[PDB]
């Protein structure tokens, strides 16, 4: 049964077992297809299945100080479905 | 009021075209129940180790005494198929019951009220919610206030004036870099610091951060 | 302490019932869909564990960072903030929690969770940094900075005590807080029975499912290679069918009880997710919902398959 995908071309050992046919990249993105143990895969790329460690969100440092406050000067009314 | 009404009317338009573009939670309970019935029906054609899965082709073929042991295998496998289906329906019904209890309390607390429970009635501060009917479900449109366009200010716990520590009644003390004001906390609206938007407690020594601004008194200017 | 997930176990019912035997496999086909319906059920349990974990911890969009200067008005968070010096960027109290809590060849397996413990520690550190630097504001919209003593003064107004009662007592309040955190840290060095019971129940169930392979169910032997070695085919089949029926009933029992456990873990995860929104991203007026006494604030800490709230 199918001798392609036995190949050494794109092979990546993961804690989820052995992944074949996906290009491992040093970048991070939001999870598209979940593989497991922090790894996800996507077509985002002349285009290929990539595999990556997922990003959890944009990193942010709050401008905290013992005498600084931020106050809103406007608002948005928003409507959201559940 | 015009701006708030336009933001609301615009946001309803976004819902309307987003639904015109999903209802995956309502669809997947329909899919699960259809798949379970389709499986229950398909079990009938399996043999369970009998010579066939068709009762008449047992009965028209065998003597009754040998038919009994062939039939008894079909009884057993069918009974087990049915019993499996009913058990999974009981478990899935308990999940729908939990979802209906959530929807019922969500209607009392978000539609018949205004909720202070964070994230219970959508993201941001809850204003109100509207129900819409859906097949085997409900949709809530939650309306919320989201604060926008922050500015930085310097701030202080208290003002020291006449050797007394003054605290804001509702707001916070803020400075634009040269002047001090008191503002409500969720929307910048600076006002003159006075005896009438502050209260006093003790002298200036105990509070960790405290600043020497004046406090105005609106009953001082009168001459008689 | 609340459990949030359970181990993502999975079983190939064909290898469990039959091992290598094609003879057993061709008999098992006579029972129709049962082995497909069982795999569908276990994979349904498994994807729900990642959903449970995501709904508890992934409540923040930004990964908020603490400032480098810990000027929180005398309150000391060092025991709850992450240690940068450890191999895992994990809290002192989270390391302490992760120390307290404690077959494959039969077609049993364990799938890994989607988020690692490193990622769950990242999310809880972001929730800590959000609350400590910005109060409840990061729950409603953008994080707005506020000085920590002024945030605690709002929380006093929230329980119906005037702000001056905080500022006049700030030294005492910070000392009582710092001491109470130290007392938790000592107490945890002594239990996590809520989490350990979920581990024990699942281990007891897998252990039983393995033990049932040794039962003969009235067949000549429980080793189907021994049956198939001693008897010719028409007599081997009636023996193998006794093992097939006993092993099917054993799997069916196991999968039914895993569906029932998953439902109460789902309820516990929905409670934990609610409790994070209402007790961590806000101040709650619901009596006893966020610990006993009037609620000021609370801090999440990760634990193996669970969450700990410091109320
Ligand atoms: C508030 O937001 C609306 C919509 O962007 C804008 O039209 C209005 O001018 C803003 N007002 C202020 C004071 O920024
Ligand atoms: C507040 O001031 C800090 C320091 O200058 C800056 O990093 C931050 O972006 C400012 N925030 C706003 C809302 O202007
Ligand atoms: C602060 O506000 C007062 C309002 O009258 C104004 O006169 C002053 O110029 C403002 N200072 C700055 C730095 O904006
Ligand atoms: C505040 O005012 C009092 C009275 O003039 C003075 O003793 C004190 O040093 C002042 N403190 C500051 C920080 O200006």
């Amino acid at each position: 049964t199918w001798r392609v995908y036995s190949t050494g071309s794109n092979v990546f050992q993961t804690r989820a077992g052995c992944l074949i046919g996906a290009e491992h990249v040093n970048n991070s993105y939001e999870c598209d297809i979940p593989i497991g143990a922090g790894i996800c895969a996507s077509y985002q790329t002349s285009q290929s299945i990539i595999a990556y460690t997922m990003s959890l969100g944009a990193e942010n440092s709050v401008a905290y100080s013992n005498n600084s406050i931020a106050i809103p000067t406007n608002f948005t009314i928003s409507v959201t479905t559940e | 009021q015009k701006l708030i009404a336009n933001q609301f009317n615009s946001a309803i338009g976004k819902i309307q075209d987003s639904l015109s573009s999903a209802l995956g939670k309502l669809q997947d309970v329909v899919n699960q129940n259809a798949q379970a019935l389709n499986t229950l029906v398909k079990q009938l054609s399996s043999n369970f180790g009998a010579i066939s899965s068709v009762l008449n082709d047992i009965l028209s073929r065998l003597d009754p005494p040998e038919a009994e042991v062939q039939i008894d295998r079909l009884i057993t496998g069918r009974l087990q198929s049915l019993q499996t289906y009913v058990t999974q329906q009981l478990i899935r019904a308990a999940e729908i019951r939990a979802s209906a209890n959530l929807a019922a309390t969500k209607m009392s607390e978000c539609v018949l009220g205004q909720s202070k429970r964070v994230d219970f009635c959508g993201k941001g501060y809850h204003l109100m919610s509207f129900p819409q009917s859906a097949p085997h479900g409900v949709v809530f449109l939650h309306v919320t206030y989201v604060p926008a366009q922050e500015k930085n200010f310097t701030t202080a716990p208290a003002i020291c004036h006449d050797g007394k520590a003054h605290f804001p009644r509702e707001g916070v003390f803020v400075s634009n870099g040269t002047h001090w004001f008191v503002t409500q906390r969720n929307f910048y609206e600076p006002q003159i610091i006075t005896t009438d938007n502050t209260f006093v407690s003790g002298n200036c020594d105990v509070v960790i951060g405290i600043v020497n601004n004046t406090v105005y008194d609106p009953l001082q200017p009168e001459l008689d | 302490i609340l459990p949030v997930s359970m181990t993502k176990t999975s079983v190939d019912c064909t290898m469990y019932i039959c091992g290598d035997s094609t003879e057993c496999s061709n008999l098992l086909l006579q029972y129709g869909s049962f082995c497909t319906q069982l795999n569908r059920a276990l994979t349904g349990i498994a994807v729900e564990q990642d959903k449970n974990t995501q709904e508890v911890f992934a409540q923040v969009k930004q990964i908020y960072k603490t400032p480098p200067i810990k000027d929180f008005g005398g309150f000391n968070f060092s025991q709850i903030l992450p240690d940068p010096s450890k191999p895992s960027k994990r809290s002192f109290i989270e390391d302490l929690l992760f120390n307290k809590v404690t077959q494959k060849f039969n077609g049993l397996t364990v799938l890994p969770p989607l988020l690692t413990d490193e990622m769950i520690a990242q999310y809880t550190s972001a929730l800590l940094a959000g609350t400590i630097t910005s109060g409840w504001t990061f729950g409603a919209g953008a994080a707005l900075q506020i000085p920590f003593a002024m945030q605690m003064a709002y929380r006093f107004n929230g329980i119906g005590v005037t702000q001056n009662v905080l500022y006049e007592n700030q030294k005492l309040i910070a000392n009582q807080f710092n001491s109470a955190i130290g007392k938790i840290q000592d107490s945890l060095s002594s239990a996590l029975g809520k989490l350990q019971d979920v581990v024990n129940q699942n281990a007891q169930a897998l252990n039983t499912l393995v033990k049932q392979l040794s039962s003969n169910f009235g067949a000549i032997s429980s080793v189907l290679n021994d049956i198939l070695s001693r008897l010719d085919p028409p007599e081997a089949e009636v023996q193998i069918d006794r093992l097939i029926t006993g092993r099917l009933q054993s799997l069916q029992t196991y999968v039914t009880q895993q569906l029932i456990r998953a439902a109460e873990i789902r309820a516990s995860a929905n409670l934990a997710a609610t409790k994070m929104s209402e007790c961590v991203l806000g101040q709650s007026k619901r009596v006893d919902f966020c610990g006993k006494g009037y609620h000021l604030m609370s801090f999440p800490q990760s634990a193996p398959h669970g969450v700990v709230f410091l109320h």
